[PDB]
């Protein structure tokens, strides 16, 4: 697998999910925004470790892996797309189809019986609210509604984001973003602050393990996730003390926020509202290799009209993106960071000293273990 | 003090039941051979429900990190466990198991 | 076992010593000097591969492992001592007490069943000769004394020195300066001239094996180490000849320094006298990871009064640290380095050829592996 | 032994080949030009992983391993020749003789038991054609010309080079260069349109593959090598299509070069002829390390006279070197670094798909499979070992 | 000075070793293979080990050292790192007394 056998066979809990430090094979994933790739412009990335190429063919989006049949070179060294449906290797000439991959002719023999004999890796590219999503695995792929959160794909709801390489494995950015006790570290935001939030330190549980969390298991469009309902029957803190002394407090904003809080497979986070009344928060951890991780950023909100949408993307630019996704979120980045140490030899997932507030945790790391499409693993990468 | 857990009769030797108790933690009572044994339900080393977990002899395995613990005397058995299980009063009384307070 | 097996089965004459790439524990070891931590402000450091936090609390020391026990992040990432007593995790708030570890707050979660059953390795820390000494190892710690060298703790004795991280084990260290020949590497020293010192090419074997190594293993003190009579028994080599022609001369000089040196576990060297007639050198290889280790230096000149301090001091910042520190022993770090790749992969311990000046390393070699406290692994550093 | 058994076992055909991760060991190898040693200015180099170290005594060159009996240091780094003679570890002092290795005294222990019953590694050195060889070997070596390509030591002809350090396994070099479809990569350089040249975009397989491949094992000097008869017996292809459109051509100048290439033990390459008619270029691929290499290029051109060789010399610098070592190959540079990903981990001599085009590879990687003089360990470089 | 007595046949057991020191000269180091004794330098030619505190196993004696080892009869290395043979010296058996060269064999 990805992990020692010995490891793997003490985490019978969730053993799948600490299998995939490569991430979830057969699950659409966003790697970019829109415009940024332009008509007749390759672009690059890395995803699930695989090396890909992305290119716009007359508006639409092709994805082919970005490693050559014949010597394993990335054709992206050197792009030479020399006609309007294909892409030709710039070491040998081998050349293929944007389309379907197939390779079509090579330039230095053009009569090899290779031609039309071999085909190289592609991946389904699709295109929603200015995302580009890409699903990296096999055979047909299944509605993009399925990977993606409530919502988002909602008609009306205008989507704005920033994304951005962050250097954590992605599991690490999922667990922050869906820890309950986390909020700890915000405690001092300038968000909190300006925008009037009501944000405590943390919540001492009520009820039972089973009321701590809501998994779904299926909506009709197949989905899969959590929601954190620790704020159900527990009691918010908004007083931090130390052998009896108050030494900390929260913030009593008057403006209550984030009541809303949820993950789903592959790995995105839904807060609503956030990080105002009227917006959504959905932000994803895409698997770049075992080290790294997209941190892909995204705010909706809801706009009938071309007007509110202008004046959504001014306050964007001007306010939430700063303030909220910038500002606040940027502590989730450092503290992601500070993980790696320990999770790094993979010890961590034993080793850890949970408390109850990571019951949502856990119920993540099961949710992800059952019903995942896939392990992506060193052999779908290379292997030989 | 103690409370019916079950008929000796419904635990099979080597298996493990979950008692829930109202406004107090979990316990998990385990049936090792024609003996039984109660512990805390909660594993010391996190969160998980040992009840839940894998019961090799008198030793019982979290099905969350794999650390153990003797259920006899509530010791650790295997890491990452290193703090001590609570053991509780076990007794068959007629047939019937019961179990009491923390000893 | 951090070495391989193949390896250890063929040193049978120190195996726990080649195996001892991370150093002993259970000893006692310098980090840093008393001016360097001041009260209220934690500092951090890496010693035998622990990642550890010290504090000075009402002039107290205090020791806590740098790693928080729930995600096992580093606590130093963000320092947050709210009460004189503790300090919290940045985290999600465990809060920890200096003095024994032990879990006492989650301002999280005040009902967290974790509080008061959880703690964090300390370590016990003691100052002396204006040095920090922090005893790696469990269960209660021997008297400073014990891994000390000799006259280090005399009442009279005014210890000052300097502390530097070097790229090498500690061990290739230990056998730079306790090596009776490499002396030839510091043939065009500074402070042989500028200081009229006496010293020869290398010091040669004279009586036999025994004679001029002393074995210590019988101190009351608790001290374990070796003598080299390099003075009383060697033989120095003033001229250096190839086929019988004289090619290069040693350092004549009327001040007669180093006719004494000795090693001490865990792994100091005692070189007297030394840089002057009336002085000693007291430097400690102490281990920070199997790569790198702190050169802990210190020279020492008697006195019995607050006088002679001013002057010692403005001696030993005015010439002693810079020539004899620094002029002096700065050769003796790059050719620390020049080691490294031969036993990079610990294959050097098997191919090395000894000769006759390394009797007194050998005896070195097997004291350590008998004496040691305790061989520091992975398993310490982590788990398992 | 240096490649998983598991991947040796899926290119049986020619395993020892991808199994010679560090290079052949009993061949000589160029490693630096003779102008680049002066007398008494002891030079440093690595070759098949081992540090050695080069001299040049009474016009002679020695080599010598740099690394001390003692405690493995390299006597590089700080070099201390005392005598004309022997050379001194700057450590301990103890003394080596250039000529046959020996510790001969130790300065800082003159009677030491271990004097003249120890003795460094050395290595043949010779000089050829102002090129520094070293036999990378043991025991008595075999004459220089069965590890050099036919003509590179004829009397007239003139040889003059360029080296450098190439971050790429040896073997991903020697197959850029045997290969006659990669020089599509240099379908834009300097030298095709400066130089006149007659290049195609490629040179694919003819009507019969017996012919184009040559597999030469019969040489009496005992050179062992493959030639790619591209020139004779092999196809130009000058115009590029896609879907039968033609997006790109070849170069139709008039200097006919290239009639065909040949590569030989240890991992050296002949283009004739190249980059102009009346010369040849020869160019080794000289493992350093498992990831590197020395690119050691040389052309050569046959002079009849001192007029000739002052000549060409000028014209070399001037020309030959820019446009064609520089101008032409520099692509072949980062064509190699592009390569290291996919074969990284050993997979991708399983994992690549040849084409017909490569069929003269093959026969090469069985070549070097057959007649390579030794497979270079990791265990050569640490310290063989053995027990009884 | 040629034959230097070394002890009684009867005092060696077999498989053991025994060290003779000699004054202005190097260790020699005399082996029993069950009934033969043989000589060899004490000083283990790939450092300054004693083979006769080593492990001697049949005619090979293995340096306690790095694991180096010889052929006690031939003085031949049989295991790395040793390379360089040990020399050695002639034994002989008279009066059921151990006799050793005081100069080694000329090879
Ligand atoms: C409370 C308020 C805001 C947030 C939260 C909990 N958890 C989050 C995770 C990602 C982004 C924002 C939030
Ligand atoms: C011999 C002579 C001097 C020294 C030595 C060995 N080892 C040393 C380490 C530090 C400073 C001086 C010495
Ligand atoms: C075909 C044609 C020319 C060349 C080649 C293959 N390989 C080469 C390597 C160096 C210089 C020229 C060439
Ligand atoms: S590596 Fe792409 S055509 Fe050869
Ligand atoms: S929660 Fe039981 S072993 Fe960790
Ligand atoms: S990682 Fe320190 S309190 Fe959670
Ligand atoms: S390392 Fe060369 S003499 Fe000691
Ligand atoms: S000293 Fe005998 S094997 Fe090294
Ligand atoms: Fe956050
Ligand atoms: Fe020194
Ligand atoms: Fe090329």
């Amino acid at each position: 697998a990805n992990v020692d056998e010995a490891i793997l066979k003490r985490v019978k809990g969730w053993a799948p999910y600490v299998d995939a430090k490569l991430g979830f094979r057969n699950h659409w994933y966003p790697v970019m925004f829109s415009k940024e790739i332009n008509e007749g412009e390759p672009k690059t990335l890395k995803l699930l470790g695989e090396n890909l190429l992305v290119n716009r063919i007359d508006g639409k989006l092709y994805c082919l892996k970005d490693r050559c049949l014949h010597r394993g070179v990335q054709l992206s060294v050197k792009v030479e797309c020399k006609t309007k449906s294909t892409i030709t290797c710039w070491y040998h000439a081998w050349t293929y189809r944007w389309e379907d991959g197939v390779l079509c002719d090579i330039l230095t023999n053009p009569t090899s019986a290779q031609i039309g004999r071999q085909k190289l890796k592609t991946y389904p590219v699709q295109e929603a609210k200015g995302c580009v999503f890409i699903y990296l695995g096999d055979g047909d792929p299944p509605p993009l509604a399925r990977d993606t959160p409530p919502n988002f794909l909602d008609d009306d709801m205008e989507i704005l984001g920033k994304n951005q390489i962050i250097k954590s494995n992605w599991r690490l950015a999922v667990e922050n973003g869906f820890d309950p006790s986390h909020i700890y570290i915000h405690k001092d935001s300038i968000l909190v602050k300006d925008n009037d939030l009501a944000l405590p330190l943390g919540f001492a549980p009520g009820g039972d393990r089973k009321q701590q969390t809501r998994v779904v298991d299926d909506d009709v469009v197949g989905r899969k996730g959590v929601y954190d309902l620790i704020g159900e029957h527990g009691v918010p803190v908004f007083e931090g003390t130390i052998g009896g002394e108050v030494v900390r407090e929260g913030a009593y904003g008057e403006k209550i926020v984030a009541n809303d809080i949820s993950i789903w497979l592959p790995g995105v986070l839904k807060v609503n509202p956030w990080p105002n009344p009227d917006m959504m928060q959905f932000e994803w951890y895409v698997p770049i290799d075992e080290n790294t991780h997209y941190y892909f950023q995204t705010l909706g909100k809801p706009c009938a009209n071309d007007e509110e949408r202008k004046k959504y993307e001014q306050e964007f630019e001007s306010k939430w993106k700063p303030m909220a996704l910038e500002g606040f979120n940027n502590d989730d980045i450092w503290a992601r960071e500070a993980m790696v140490d320990f999770y790094a030899d993979d010890k961590g997932w034993v080793n850890e000293i949970l408390f109850e507030s990571d019951e949502a945790i856990v119920a993540w790391r099961k949710l992800a273990s059952e019903h995942n499409q896939g392990i992506q693993t060193q052999a779908h990468v290379s292997g030989l | 003090i103690w409370l019916k857990v079950c008929a000796a009769s419904d635990m099979q030797p080597g298996t493990i039941r979950r008692v829930n108790r109202v406004g107090a933690a979990p316990l998990a009572v385990y049936r090792v051979g024609d003996q039984f044994y109660a512990t805390e339900d909660t594993c010391t080393h996190g969160i998980a429900s040992l009840s839940e977990g894998t019961l090799d002899g008198d030793v019982i395995e979290c099905p969350f990190h794999g650390g153990a613990f003797n259920v006899c005397t509530g010791m650790p058995a295997s890491s990452p466990c290193t703090v001590p299980l609570g053991v509780f009063e076990v007794e068959v009384k007629e047939g019937e198991v019961y179990v009491a307070g923390e000893k």
